[PDB]
């Protein structure tokens, strides 16, 4: 009947895959599973950060609280890599 | 004419600017010359403001003058 | 004592590391372990059997892929000039013949597995597989490696370079 | 004018900010939150997809089937620590046989 | 400081009594070391989350309510501190 | 080469170590111990040189002379003394009405030392006749001013505590150039300090607006009396807002390094692109005192809380260096064999950039 | 052929490589229909939905088996037994 427009993280992860391995194809099922994974991790981190922000009598969500959340949630040296990458991204973003 | 573009490291570059050539074209020529993007450069004459969307004749800078090319960041 | 000439002059030594201390799943995708997790389980120390050796500070049990041997792979025509240069420079018989048509020379290029010894009482046996269309030699163990022992594989030469190891079963020769 | 190119990332940032604003996680958020989230999602997606491509080229198949993703996630240890209680559709299981159950003879 | 001592601070009768409250009789003499090990590996995560929480709050003392908060973050909840 | 990528341990010959600095290319370490003594350690050789019984009250800063024969120390008890590198005793002794922040020796004038008195104008003390010459300043004379030489020490630059920077001559003292820092958007800002390099005449400025800025020591005498501020990159930390205590320049002239206070976040950038490249992973718990790279080779060495942490490039030559005609590499290609198979009577007699900060003449093998 | 225990290893490895489902579609669909009718009557199922449940089941179930496996190894035997299943179910913390 009436067509609808839906949002999925389809184009961006595909661009990432091409940026990394510009020789390998991807399946629709893999596309949907990656979409579910990114939605899952996004909601997990955002909710944990929000409930931490409520815990501290803070009415805001700064950037510091998110890095605290990713320090808690992410284990091992992957946490260090992710937090360093995030700091790089924000520093390269601000002066622009 | 001819003017000087002084950088931060200390190297001095001499370039030619016409009386009726806009600053944007000068920056494009510089970018095609040594590869430094125009977004990474801006003109300063003795600690005074110079913009990109203008022309040398609008500022009336004398010949053989030095311009402080104070470094910038990409984007 | 600077006035008496001591003997054992000629050495013809190349790897000048001889010390008196010596203080020691499907097939194709196992390539990673070759290059990344294969640089700690074995140390390089003074062998007691003969010359230098690969001692051990770790433990590896039976049926475990350990090392890939690589070197200057050449054809059999270069064997003549290679042996002449071995006689000239004083080079041992590093003619690692994977087959009668290709031999792995280890006098101008080679890997850390050039440090091995031979004995009729060894610890490991050889094996070869083929990955991605290329034939590569990888060794799988039959027993456990103890801390402080040296890797050695039987050359399987059917019965003059002596084999001085001191083992009771040691045939004293490459045979 | 766009906003993702300001930091050079690839994941959208305006979309993240809108979706977090309407997600009622709080009432007021700063400016670095959306870019930071886009960055961390970028890093995690790259981490997974590189192993996905490695597994794709393992079997010499261009298309990445979910079996490859299952193998890449399971064989790593940090992922198995982080993806503890999660399964995968059509994923299958990595091969494993218990050591003491291995018959042999002369 | 880092000291190998005080790790044996849980001497044998304490583990004896804990085993008794568990309801066991025959315990081999080589259980104590792995009990120490499992206790340490458990306590690591909770103390680490507690110190991260207290650090984020810009104070260098730890309360009990943040401790139970971290404990609930792992999944084991405490009742009786707020 | 590139930025340091390996980590080194500590270098603690004695338990306490407050300040550190390299001489010209990292020869000896000038440790001002918190006991009134002056200890000299050995760099690139991992040893000690000399211990000097200076006085009772400990010191807080150190630098060496242009000819390397003196050990100046910004004392905490106003002992402006010229300790000898050779004998270890005091050569010249003097007292200043205000303590000293930054001591330096002009690589072309060791007679006039660098002094940064507080609430008073900088004073050059001449070692030839023990005469003090006050540096003429502008406006206030009671501000927290810091004075420092340029690359060659030919011009001296001073920073005040209201927003004013002054430029004058190291010897003639012809104050003919000033500068007013930007006033943010509504409120003005003072200056904490400035720090120079050995190539390019660039210099970082640390202010009270929580933001580290960078200028060049060539746009003030060119503009004239006072112009408009125009930095290259207003670098800062926009996720934790760490204040800045001590930061030096690179050992090559193209990098910029900045130091934290307690967060163990040592940041690095390059002058060409203001994009972060790497961050240091330091163990929390200590306060950073001094940072200064190897003036030639990329390496980082930060002193803190009596100990020192070095992030470096540990290197050992490859096994394939036995001989140029001998290599120990791996290849799977067939070997490429070779394809091309006087009388004179003369005896033999033959045996960043460089500045004049040499001739320590301090080495005791026994 | 003969030598029982040899064919088991070949079968288990062959199936470990494979990654297909293991339950016939129609019987499982009818069972889900019955257990739904137990709760409420006249429920229309999405063909995608049923499939969903299906996969989850095997996941859960296979995990259980593996656990029982190691439990049998703890008892100095190879064959698994019902008692080991209650062992795993109780010790997992899900009774
Ligand atoms: N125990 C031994 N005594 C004499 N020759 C040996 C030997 N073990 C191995 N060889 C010979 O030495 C050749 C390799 S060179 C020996 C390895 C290395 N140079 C080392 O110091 O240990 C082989 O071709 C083999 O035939
Ligand atoms: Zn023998």
């Amino acid at each position: 009947r009436r067509k609808t427009r839906k949002e999925s993280y389809a184009i961006y992860v595909y661009k990432v895959l091409k940026q990394v391995h510009p020789d390998t194809g991807i399946s629709s099922k893999a596309m949907s599973i990656m979409n579910s994974f990114v939605n899952d991790v996004f909601e997990r981190i955002a909710g944990e950060a929000s409930r931490l922000a409520h815990y501290n009598k803070r009415s805001t969500i700064t950037s510091r609280e998110i890095q605290t959340a990713v320090r808690l949630l992410l284990p091992g040296e992957l946490a260090k890599h992710a937090v360093s990458e995030g700091t790089k991204a924000v520093t390269c973003y601000t002066s622009a | 004419m001819q003017i000087f573009v002084k950088t931060l490291t200390g190297k001095t570059i001499t370039l030619e600017v016409e009386p009726s050539d806009t600053i944007e074209n000068v920056k494009a020529k510089i970018q095609d010359k040594e590869g430094i993007p125009p977004d990474q450069q801006r003109l300063i004459f003795a600690g005074k403001q110079l913009e990109d969307g203008r022309t040398l004749s609008d500022y009336n800078i004398q010949k053989e003058s030095t311009l402080h090319l104070v470094l910038r960041l990409r984007g | 004592a600077r006035a008496e000439v001591h003997l054992r002059k000629s050495a013809f030594d190349m790897f000048n590391f001889l010390a008196s201390k010596h203080r020691q799943l499907p097939m194709p995708m196992r390539f990673r372990h070759l290059k990344k997790t294969s640089k700690e389980a074995v140390g390089v120390y003074r062998s007691p059997i003969h010359g230098r050796g690969l001692f051990c500070k770790r433990n590896i049990d039976a049926g475990e892929m350990v090392i890939e041997y690589a070197g200057n792979v050449i054809r059999s025509i270069q064997t003549d000039k290679r042996e002449k240069y071995y006689d000239s420079k004083g080079i041992g018989c590093y003619m690692f013949r994977i087959d009668d048509s290709e031999v792995v020379d280890a006098t101008m290029h080679g890997n850390a597995a050039r440090f091995i010894n031979h004995s009729c009482e060894p610890n490991c046996y050889s094996r070869v597989i083929n990955i991605d269309g290329q034939k590569h030699i990888v060794i799988f163990a039959m027993r456990k490696i103890y801390r402080g022992e040296e890797l050695t594989y039987d050359y399987k030469f059917p019965i003059k370079l002596p084999c001085n190891c001191g083992a009771k079963k040691c045939r004293k020769f490459l045979n | 004018k766009t906003r993702s190119s300001r930091a050079g990332l690839q994941f959208p940032v305006g979309r993240v900010h809108r979706l977090l604003r309407k997600g009622n996680y709080a009432e007021r958020v700063g400016a670095g939150a959306p870019v930071y989230l886009a960055a961390v999602l970028e890093y995690l997606t790259a981490e997974i997809l590189e192993l996905a491509g490695n597994a794709a080229r393992d079997n010499k198949k261009t298309r990445i089937i979910p079996r490859h993703l299952q193998l890449a996630v399971r064989n790593d240890e940090e992922l198995n620590k982080l993806l503890g209680r999660v399964t995968i559709a059509q994923g299958g299981v990595l091969p494993n046989i218990q050591s003491v159950l291995l018959p042999k003879k002369t | 400081k880092v000291l190998r001592d005080n790790i044996q601070g849980i001497t044998k009768p304490a583990i004896r009594r804990l085993a008794r409250r568990g309801g066991v009789k025959r315990i081999s003499g080589l259980i104590y070391e792995e009990t120490r090990g499992v206790l340490k590996v458990f306590l690591e995560n909770v103390i680490r989350d507690a110190v991260t929480y207290t650090e984020h709050a810009k104070r260098k003392t730890v309360t009990a309510m943040d401790v139970v908060y971290a404990l609930k973050r792992q999944g084991r909840t405490l009742y009786g501190f707020g | 080469q590139n930025y340091p990528e390996e980590a080194d341990g500590t270098l603690d010959c004695i338990s306490m170590a407050l300040t550190c600095t390299f001489n010209r290319w990292g020869t000896l370490l000038a440790v001002g111990c918190n006991d009134g003594r002056i200890v000299i350690w050995d760099f690139l050789t991992r040893g000690i040189a000399k211990i000097i019984s200076a006085h009772i009250h400990p010191v807080c800063s150190l630098c060496w002379s242009r000819d390397g024969h003196k050990l100046v120390s910004a004392s905490t008890d106003n002992i402006v003394s010229q300790w000898d590198v050779l004998s270890g005793d005091c050569d010249q002794r003097f007292r200043f009405p205000s303590p000293i922040l930054k001591v330096q020796y002009h690589p072309r004038d060791q007679n006039k030392v660098l002094v940064c008195p507080m609430k008073s104008a900088p004073v050059m003390l001449t070692l030839s006749d023990s005469k003090h010459v006050v540096l003429p300043v502008d406006d206030d004379s009671d501000l927290n001013v810091v004075a420092s030489f340029d690359r060659r020490g030919e011009y001296i630059y001073t920073g005040n505590a209201k927003g004013k920077i002054l430029v004058l001559k190291t010897d003639s003292q012809d104050l003919v150039a000033s500068f007013r820092v930007t006033t943010g958007t509504s409120n003005t800002t003072a200056i904490k300090s400035i720090e120079f390099a050995r190539k390019g005449s660039c210099f970082l400025i640390n202010t009270a607006d929580r933001i580290i800025r960078v200028y060049d020591g060539r746009e003030i005498l060119t503009c004239g009396r006072d112009g408009e501020p125009e930095p290259m990159q207003k670098l800062q930390d926009l996720v934790n807002r760490t204040p800045w205590k001590k930061c030096c320049f690179s050992g090559d002239g193209e990098y910029i390094v900045a130091g934290s206070a307690r967060q163990h976040a040592l940041y690095i950038w390059e002058k060409s692109i203001g994009n972060l490249v790497k961050i240091l992973h330091g163990t929390r718990g200590e306060l950073l005192l001094d940072v200064a790279w190897h003036p030639v080779r990329p390496i980082i060495a930060s002193i803190s809380s009596g100990v020192v942490s070095i992030w470096a490039q540990n290197q050992v030559e490859n096994w394939s260096a036995f001989a140029p005609d001998f290599k120990e590499l791996d290849e799977n290609v067939e070997y490429e064999e070779r394809e091309s198979e006087e009388d004179e009577e003369v005896d033999v007699t033959s045996v960043d950039e460089e500045l004049e900060d040499s001739k320590a003449l301090l080495y005791l093998p026994i | 052929r003969y030598r029982p225990g040899t064919v088991a290893l070949r079968e288990i490895r062959r199936y470990q490589k494979s990654t297909e489902l293991l339950i016939r579609k129609l019987p499982f669909q009818r069972l889900v229909r019955e257990i739904a009718q137990d709760f409420k009557t006249d429920l229309r199922f999405q063909s995608s939905a049923v499939l969903a449940l299906q996969e989850a089941s095997e996941a859960y179930l296979v995990a259980l088996f593996e656990d029982t496996n190691l439990c049998a190894i703890h008892a100095k035997r190879v064959t698994i037994l019902p008692k080991d299943i209650q062992l795993a179910r109780r010790i997992r913390g899900e009774r």
